[PDB]
């Protein structure tokens, strides 16, 4: 199966540049899974304190970067596919009123949700030499619902 | 009995000892020399490149995806990731006895996948993958007594010359270079100038 | 066997002794941040003071890299002083590192710690355990770095947990952009255009790759270094707006001074900090490793559970099965010696007297005072094989006698251990003397030869002077029981 | 490969681009890994040197018999050579492991020699009736059985370490086969070829 | 997509992790066949269209 | 076959970096080849109308 | 002779391996002979025959 697996990955490879780029943005995942179920472990919340979401991103967070590293889990999923996502909800007759559309907004986000490059201050070659060498951070990443209002 | 064949015979054992020496000393003639064996655990290094990004930028953006992708192969104990100002260092460490070939080719197969999630710099500079298990056999420096050739001009002229000709040579498994200060067209921006001109 | 018993606990143990391998692995680093023309300066002074060491033959630099944290560090650097041949310097490598710190033990600019070559590839550098505290819940790094300096704190008390330290580092200074993005957006500016500003600016912006002898070279843009090494280093730089307007990037862009981390290890997808430290000299690695995980554990919270890389990981690995495989060696010894004697009993004699070239090895090390290394396991087993020959041997003879001439007990004991005592003597003169040398041998990879023919040594005289009497005394013993099972 | 003949052409290369080098430009080689396989080999060689010679003079001393020193002086060199045979077919390679191991392995060797010509000696005096073929088939007699048993419990020994896991299970793996091995030859040639010499 | 359905824009830090950002609108104006009346887009004359 | 190009592939990932950009992104395909020509199949019209 | 010492000249296909394997039938000769006395000396029991 290994050697079917990179066989299968060498073939892939060349394709994949020619797939929409949102394919190949979420990516193209090959594993030498069976498809069949093994067997099902439920987890689940008897306070039924924890909503579906928090139980599956905890679940998605520690138990299954755990059992994918148990030697003969070809693959380990859950059902729900509810990991957690800053959804922005909008509201079209608002988007009118206001005169914005969706791409406006997706614009917005694209561009004020990222993370840049900024380089260092006092690096060589500086014919004034400084004392130190300083790292510029950035934090465009928001973090918060509030912050994406 | 079993010896007293032998010891009536004595051509028998001399022929015997003669063929046994004759195949030693086959097997020392191709026998590989070493240091050591490969006592170490197999390991795989990941490093990505992403210029000017800071170590928390590099760590949550693309040590993350290429970690969580990697996470899964099978033969892997750990897998640890080193984030510095620049460059992302990703070592994955296999259970020994495990072919460095097959787990170099299933990380390389892993990143594929999680390349396009990375930044576009990352990705312009690529994801280098490659096995660690191989140990040093010696170091060669070169440097220059005058102060002729400064750093770029030796470490150009090593890489155009001295490792082409170093890696064709037999049993050198590769050569390179630590200076890295390849050539480069660098624009120098004066930012006086830059707002004379605006 | 109880003196055997006490002097295995009374000799610490170590993995492979350390060696002189004609170069002396120096590691320098000043204060975090630091430019690196002051290494430069650091690394021009420690090359001009080892060139009056008589030993140090050449010296290799690596300015600029850090080898403790794989990691391009201005403030480190790594200087190699390329001893001379053994035969050349009567100095060891010890020696030589005892000068250096010497003259670089008061305090200056320069932390460098002046440690040997590893004897083996895959060891880590110096003797420092891996073990990574993973931080489940998400702190931030410099909250990281004080629940392990708690931890270190804690540890540094114990004897057992020696030169405890963390390569976690959050003092580097930094300094911290902050987006006015009210008055960025009331410029008509997008962020993506200001910070490809910055990163042509301060940074180095790779535009694209252009053919210079043959190979594509990248072409990259970056403003020159006196424009960018001072905090006010926005206020000239200037960008379009979509108005046309050129909008000085200090009007929303501030740099605040601040201090963070500049390597960020994570283990196993969550964020970690490396602990570094070395066992007690009385106590074993093991023991060290027992001790720095409970310390962990005591001191760390929930959060952080400890994981293990590296000689831990071996040391935690290692053992479990070697019980099983040497009591599987052990039954397996048992049943073909009682297969050769027809006899179930009778192999007990070559059992008990194995035991005497582990005696003698142990109390040569002990005596000497090398360790239990690696090496030492290796010379037992070959002791071991050796004991056991000529044990067989008399045995045989022993039992050839009772049964064949018809000899009584104490006169087969008597004649066997006669006729085995020639060829006993022989070859331990023989062998003895061949590895005699190890013992005195000479620079390269002398730690290993001492230990193993030191070892050797003790266990082939003690068994040629020793186990020669006891194992007829056994012979007799388990025969005058066999005879009384057959009454 | 061969890590000796690798660094020596190595070194014939760098000598031969330093020919064509731009002025003041030189090269050295501060660390070199073969410095310590040639330094382990030259030891070996003279520890096995040393081992054959005080065994020839031991023999010659109890055994005072000079004609009777031939038979370790073929007997050891044979047990090494198949040693090494077996060494290269099961993969091993020479390395500093293998050789330190090999220094214990001359050890088994010559105990192995010792043992059957002073047991064939003991026998050839002890009956002034007895020819040198009838001692020799008579002492093999006695100690054939012995010498399969001495060799199935040192391989019964040395194999488990083998089986451990980790570092220290395949530093030791390297000294367990190794001298499994040579206990395997040694024991074959002190059944079939030394008797015959003695 | 951005309004129909769910437009994956990029990833926000939550939790130490990457996660997505995703935009569609409310559930009652992608719930019928008129759903397209309420959707409006601007042309390049800065018309909503 | 099957393990050279499991090397080739290992070395090509290793050394990236040299690539240039163009081929980066049409990508670089390593595949078992073969010099060996079995036969040459030919399909053809009769009628000519194709 | 004509390209000189800026050229060397290498081999492709049965060319290669004509010019690599030139001397293996003359080795496995001698090896051959070797192996066959030896086997002889040792059914016979005689060095001459």
């Amino acid at each position: 199966p290994d050697q079917a697996a990179i066989d299968v990955n060498n073939r892939i490879s060349a394709a994949t540049a020619k797939l929409p780029e949102a394919v190949k943005k979420l990516g193209v995942t090959v594993r030498k899974s069976s498809s069949t179920i093994l067997e099902v472990v439920s987890v689940y919340s008897e306070d039924s304190s924890m909503n579906d979401i928090d139980i599956y991103n905890y679940v998605s967070l520690n138990i299954l970067d755990e059992l994918k590293r148990i030697p003969g889990v070809g693959d380990a999923s859950a059902i729900g596919n509810k990991n957690y996502s800053m959804r922005i909800w909008l509201e079209p007759d608002l988007l009118n009123k206001f005169g914005v559309t969706a791409n406006d907004v997706i614009n917005a986000v694209n561009d004020q949700n990222a993370q840049y490059a900024t380089g260092k201050i006092g690096e060589e070659p500086v014919v004034n030499k400084s004392p130190q060498v300083i790292s510029i951070t950035m934090q465009g990443r928001l973090q918060t619902p509030q912050e994406f209002e | 009995m079993f010896s007293k064949f032998f010891i009536e015979r004595p051509i028998f054992a001399s022929v015997v000892a003669i063929i046994i020496s004759i195949a030693g000393i086959i097997g020392l003639a191709n026998l590989p020399v070493e240091q050591y064996p490969s006592l170490t655990p197999p390991t795989v290094q990941v490093s990505a490149t992403y210029t000017g990004a800071d170590a928390q930028t590099i760590a949550s953006t693309v040590a993350t995806p290429i970690e969580d992708a990697i996470n899964g192969v099978d033969n892997m104990i750990y897998m640890d990731s080193t984030s510095s100002p620049g460059q992302m260092k990703l070592t994955v460490y296999f259970n020994i006895g495990t072919d460095p070939d097959q787990a170099a080719i299933d990380v390389n197969n892993r990143i594929s996948a999680a390349t396009a999630k990375l930044p576009e710099a990352v990705k312009k500079l690529g994801v280098t993958v490659r096995k660690s298990s191989s140990t040093i056999l010696e170091v060669v420096s070169v440097y220059s007594e005058d102060s002729s050739m400064n750093d770029i001009d030796i470490y150009n002229y090593v890489s155009l010359n001295i490792l082409d000709e170093l890696k064709r040579i037999p049993g050198v498994g590769d050569a390179s270079a630590i200076g890295n200060k390849n050539y480069s067209m660098r624009i120098w921006l004066e930012p006086d100038l830059l707002n004379k001109f605006g | 066997i109880g003196f055997i018993a006490y002097l295995f606990k009374i000799v610490p143990s170590s993995l492979v002794p350390s060696e002189d391998q004609g170069v002396i692995m120096s590691i320098i680093n000043l204060p975090s941040g630091s430019s690196i023309h002051r290494t430069i300066e650091e690394v021009d002074t420690i090359n001009k003071n080892a060139t009056q060491m008589k030993e140090i033959s050449s010296s290799v630099s690596l300015i600029g890299f850090d080898l403790f944290t794989s990691s391009l560090k201005e403030n480190a650097a790594a200087v190699f002083f390329i001893l001379k041949d053994w035969s050349q310097r009567e100095a060891s490598s010890d020696q030589i590192i005892a000068q250096l710190f010497g003259q670089y033990a008061a305090d200056r600019n320069a932390l460098s710690y002046f440690l040997n070559l590893p004897p083996i590839p895959g060891l880590s550098l110096t003797g420092g355990f891996e073990m990574y505290a993973q931080n489940k819940s998400g702190k931030d790094y410099d909250a990281i770095q004080q629940d392990v300096n708690k931890m270190l704190e804690l540890a540094r008390t114990r004897k057992e947990l020696a030169n405890v330290r963390t390569t976690l580092d959050t003092s580097f200074p930094q300094y911290k952009l902050i987006i006015d993005r009210d008055k960025m957006k009331y410029y008509n500016l997008n962020m993506q255009d200001v910070f490809n500003t910055i990163s042509a600016t301060i940074g180095t912006y790779y535009v694209n790759d252009f053919p210079m002898l043959g190979k594509n070279f990248q072409v990259n843009i970056r403003a020159l270094g006196d424009f960018r090494n001072t905090q006010d280093a926005l206020k000239n730089i200037y960008i379009r707006s979509s108005d046309n307007k050129m909008i000085p990037l200090n009007s929303f862009l501030t740099l605040v001074r601040s201090a963070g981390p500049d390597d960020v290890k994570r283990f196993n997808l969550f964020p970690a900090a490396l602990i570094q430290g070395d066992p007690a000299p009385g106590y074993t690695s093991g023991q060290a490793i027992d001790a720095i995980a409970e310390v962990a554990k005591q001191s760390l919270g929930d959060e952080y559970s400890i994981a293990w890389s590296g000689s831990a990981y071996q040391e935690v690995s290692s053992k479990g099965a070697g019980a099983y495989a040497f009591v599987l060696g052990m039954i397996f010894v048992f049943l073909i010696l009682a297969a050769q004697y027809e006899r179930w009993l009778m192999p007990l004699a070559v059992i008990t007297a194995v035991p005497f070239a582990v005696f003698g090895s142990i109390l040569l090390v002990a005596l000497r005072g090398f360790d239990n290394d690696i090496y030492f396991q290796t010379g037992l087993l070959l002791l071991i094989g050796l004991s056991a020959k000529n044990a067989i041997l008399i045995i045989e003879f022993a039992m050839e006698e009772r049964l064949k001439k018809g000899k009584s007990i104490f006169e087969a004991a008597i004649n066997a251990a006669k006729l085995r005592f020639r060829p006993i003597i022989m070859t331990s003169l023989a062998f003895t003397f061949g590895v005699l040398p190890m013992i005195f041998a000479t620079g390269a990879g002398s730690a290993s030869r001492h230990s193993l023919g030191t070892g050797l040594i003790g266990g082939m005289i003690a068994a040629s002077t020793l186990a020669i009497f006891f194992v007829p005394l056994f012979f007799y013993l388990l025969e005058n029981f066999n005879e009384w099972l057959d009454k | 490969a061969n890590a000796v003949n690798t660094a020596k052409l190595i070194n014939e290369k760098m000598q031969e681009l330093s020919k064509n080098f731009p002025q003041g430009l030189k090269y050295q080689i501060p660390y070199d890994t073969t410095i310590f396989v040639k330094a382990s080999i030259k030891e070996v060689i003279k520890t096995f040197v040393e081992a054959l010679a005080l065994v020839l003079v031991v023999m010659y001393l109890f055994l005072k018999n000079f004609k009777s020193t031939i038979i370790p002086m073929i007997a050891v060199p044979v047990s090494l050579l198949g040693t090494f045979a077996v060494l290269y077919v099961l993969g091993f390679s020479i390395n500093l492991l293998t050789l330190f191991a090999l220094v214990l392995a001359i050890g088994i060797v010559v105990d192995d020699a010792i043992i059957v010509v002073e047991n064939i000696d003991r026998i050839l005096h002890e009956d002034s009736n007895i020819s040198v073929k009838d001692a020799a088939i008579k002492a093999m007699n006695e100690v054939s059985s012995p010498v399969i048993s001495i060799v199935l419990v040192l391989c019964a020994v040395f194999i488990p370490v083998s089986f451990i896991s980790g570092f220290v299970g395949e530093i030791q793996r390297q000294f367990a086969l190794t001298l499994a091995i040579s206990v395997a030859i040694s024991g074959f040639v002190a059944l079939t070829l030394t008797p015959s010499l003695s």
